[PDB]
């Protein structure tokens, strides 16, 4: 019989050479031994070929190899090791001397490669290990890095890192890489790539929805988010894409994730004292209709709430920003939810958030001046009252409604 | 419709497969009598060249059509030498080497007409045939070259050398096969 | 036992769901196989001979276990179908309509792929199928394409091409690709990433040597050698990485290399005629220092001459073009021809080459009127003519040695 651990040991053999992502490997082996397991019938009964193939099939997630530690894992102990010195070396930082533009690109070039085609449990190890070590030593660096053609390899192995696991989102959230990034934006309009990222890295740092230190509303706050509102409303002579502006929207998305309410919301106030938001309420409305999260752009299981749906209960919820929409949007505005509302089935998690944004839209629009819709909305108000179905999400969607009529009692009213 | 057609198919004329051994004007050596009119099989070929490449339909009339048309796919490869030429002196070295080289006949493979080609079944057809097309060849490419060549300068000819492109309703005398 | 085409079953397969290049294909499957063998002795009576089975270089190399067309030839049939459908389309060609760069960009990036990825043998049986007609339509349509990004990629896949087989090589240049590739530069200066590509490609196809129309030298003549020795000296101004200077270097030493004679030699009249040409000069002798030839990018097997010693040949076979060095700089050319010349062991080749290039210096240069490095020059001359070995290439170079002794009587100590 074969070593038990002999695919283990095939599964880093192959990267050696091939180079193959790490996902591939997994299927090149598989084909490989799946043909010759059938193409000569006599390999299958001794258990060569089929334990090639179960050894593969590890018990629930497995590739510790016989011995000495895999190849991705000794170019991330070198690569986090001499960027980690690098970081340090103050009298080289400044005042340099040294070429070393070159060495360090190739460095932070092989990292990316490693952390989007290694397995992604060695990286998730590796980046862990000292409490995220190598983490906070890339972002130190970053924050004293300045020439941007290095700074662009770092904003995507920033990226790659979000994707790996919540709990390294959670150290960049909390570290000084998102305020820099704020800083920069705000400085340095002319590089529309790095823009771009900066953007994008933003939304998908916030993108898990935690509080951060009050320290980063100090740049964070509302001159940053009116600066967001600015570049969606008129954009950039550079953006020949037309590409921040779905980029700044993603943002403000993200950013409003994590505050609790909307009478102090840092971004509601900027909302308020923009002169005029024409492009970003048709931009949102765009979104709602089709009713998908562009904030959730990673599969981290303990999801955040829907992030538009959230976004517009916190507008609504003072008469300032209730102001913000024109009247043909508030119009479609209230016909895409009384219509989302209806289609949605019994206990489904959203049919309360479109509950609570018409609850919203009734108690500080002009709604009971105008009546846009309020024929239908009662007839669905009588349904969603009486549905017998009894899951809490459904005991819960009763109940705001019951709220919802005992404050206003035109809703639920008979038929004309 | 009509490209043109061979003028010259005089019922004394014999046949080899389905080509008409029409008698040639040459120095060269070979099996077919001497021609003394004025035109000839090979300047029919050269004088309609420049138009008959034009036409995609070609409907053969009798042997000599299938005669007439193989100068014209082979002048339409002599093209190819003689553009590369520096000078009249070297297409015309040139052209006497290239006629020479043992180009397929009739069913043999590679040769591009195989349906419309029979091939010789016997030495004394096939022999003579060969003997034949290649003084063909050796005068085809000579008076081409007494042509081509700008007298100014010998400058293969731009109004020339422009048909290379222009193969014989794609058909290549260097045939397909290779 | 073993079913005996399951080496080249196995290497298609892998690439069909992999991807990988073909070269490390066959490492995977090497590997693969190896290492349980390694680990289990007993499977050697299959394992081995399904290693033996792969061991095919093109002797049986991907046999067909029945009818199977592999993956890559059933692609390269259907980019090359597609893009001829495309060509020959003449009212979308000139009276556009449907919007047609997205298919065609990703065409033809895939078929750069597969010109590289998969099996040459497989990608030249395609180009040369039906006496070239694949690669002739796809020349026709660079002509004819003038979006600049569509022409960027298709000169890419030129050059794969070109590498694949001196049979394509002698394609591309007796086709007319080499004269729009000429009236581009000349014209579209701006385009500095095409204008390197072009240029690539141009000194490429010329690489082997071969004889052109006689209609290229209306462009490719004077007229464009002087166009090339400005850039060289002067550079453009779009230009920060120096390539262009380097690269028309390579393509006037390749355009060169073709060329019978000498004085009616095309670019020979540029040089004679250009204001002043120096760094051209310096540059052409750190090539002549190493030694190397950078025309010869390709591993094709009827070597042409050394392109470098072919061209300084050129230059002083008349005394208009032997006049361009300065002082200096000739007598660094004496000085290292005299060391190669002595350096080369008997029998090489280029021996011969350097010979007969000195040889050209004293008879068209002053050279008997300042005599640098004349005493090593008899004393070596002397050495050589005196060499004792038979083979054909030492005869050869003892001759030259006699025919240059005789003209020039001082080289023999009189």
């Amino acid at each position: 019989a074969v070593p038990r651990t002999i695919g283990a040991e095939l599964m880093e053999l192959v990267r050696r050479n091939t180079g193959l992502s790490h996902e591939l490997c997994r299927v090149a082996i598989g084909i490989i031994v799946g043909h010759i397991q059938a193409s000569v019938p006599a390999s299958s009964p001794v258990m060569e070929q089929v334990l090639l193939s179960l050894v593969e099939g590890k018990d629930l997630s497995m590739a510790l190899p016989s011995g000495q530690v895999c190849h991705d894992q000794q170019r991330l102990e070198v690569i986090f090791a001499d960027l980690a010195r690098r970081k340090d070396d103050a009298q080289q930082r400044s005042w340099a001397l040294y070429e070393d533009e070159g060495v360090i690109r190739c460095y932070l070039e092989e990292l990316l490669h490693i952390l989007t085609d290694a397995d992604p449990e060695v990286c998730k190890k590796m980046c862990k290990r000292n409490e995220f070590e190598s983490v906070l030593a890339l972002v130190a660096y970053y924050q004293m890095e300045h020439r941007a053609s290095l700074r662009l390899l770092l904003l995507k192995c920033f990226g790659a890192m979000c994707s790996l696991d919540a709990a390294i989102i959670s150290t960049l959230v909390s570290s000084v890489l998102p305020v820099e990034l704020a800083r920069d934006m705000q400085t340095d309009t002319q590089d529309h790539q790095k823009l771009c990222y900066s953007a994008l890295i933003l939304a998908m740092v916030f993108s898990m929805g935690e509080a951060v230190p009050y320290a980063h509303y100090e740049h964070l706050g509302t001159p940053f988010a009116q600066f967001l509102l600015n570049i969606v409303e008129d954009g950039l002579p550079l953006d020949t894409t037309e590409q921040l502006p779905d980029l700044c929207v993603n943002l403000l998305l993200a950013l409003n994730l994590h505050l609790p309410a909307a009478d102090q919301n840092v971004i509601m106030a900027a909302l308020s004292k923009h002169a005029n938001v024409k492009i970003f309420s048709e931009k949102l409305l765009l979104l709602l209709n089709r009713g998908d999260d562009p904030v959730r752009i990673f599969k981290h299981e303990p999801q955040p709430p829907h992030s538009v749906l959230k976004f517009l209960q916190d507008v609504f919820g003072s008469p300032a920003t209730a102001a913000i929409f024109y009247h043909t949007d508030m119009m479609a505005l209230i016909d895409i939810t009384v219509r989302h509302i209806a289609d949605l089935s019994p206990g489904d998690k959203l049919r309360m958030e479109y509950l609570s944004l018409m609850h919203a839209i009734v108690r500080t629009t002009p709604y009971l001046q105008h009546r846009h819709r309020l024929p239908d909305l009662q007839a669905i108000l009588r349904r969603i009252l009486n549905e017998e179905e009894t899951s809490p999400q459904c005991q819960m969607d009763r109940m705001i409604v019951r709220e919802m009529c005992k404050e206003f009692l035109v809703l639920g009213e008979a038929p004309s | 419709m009509p490209a043109y057609h061979s003028s010259l198919m005089d019922p004394d004329t014999k046949l080899i497969g389905n080509m008409a051994l029409l008698p040639i004007r040459s120095q060269f050596k070979g099996p077919a009598p001497r021609e003394t009119k004025d035109t000839d099989i090979v300047d029919e070929a050269i004088y309609y060249f420049k138009a008959n490449v034009f036409f995609k339909n070609y409907e053969i009339k009798n042997e000599a059509d299938r005669t007439l048309i193989y100068i014209t796919l082979y002048i339409s490869e002599c093209l190819k030498k003689l553009q590369k030429c520096n000078s009249k002196s070297q297409g015309e070295k040139e052209m006497y080497t290239l006629g020479i080289t043992n180009f397929p006949i009739p069913g043999e493979p590679g040769f591009p007409l195989n349906a419309i080609y029979a091939k010789p079944a016997n030495k004394q057809e096939d022999e003579v045939m060969r003997a034949y097309l290649q003084q063909l060849r050796q005068e085809t490419g000579l008076r081409l070259c007494e042509k081509v060549f700008d007298p100014q300068n010998d400058k293969p000819s731009k109004w020339w050398t422009c048909f290379v492109k222009r193969q014989f309703m794609n058909k290549s005398l260097s045939g397909p096969g290779q």
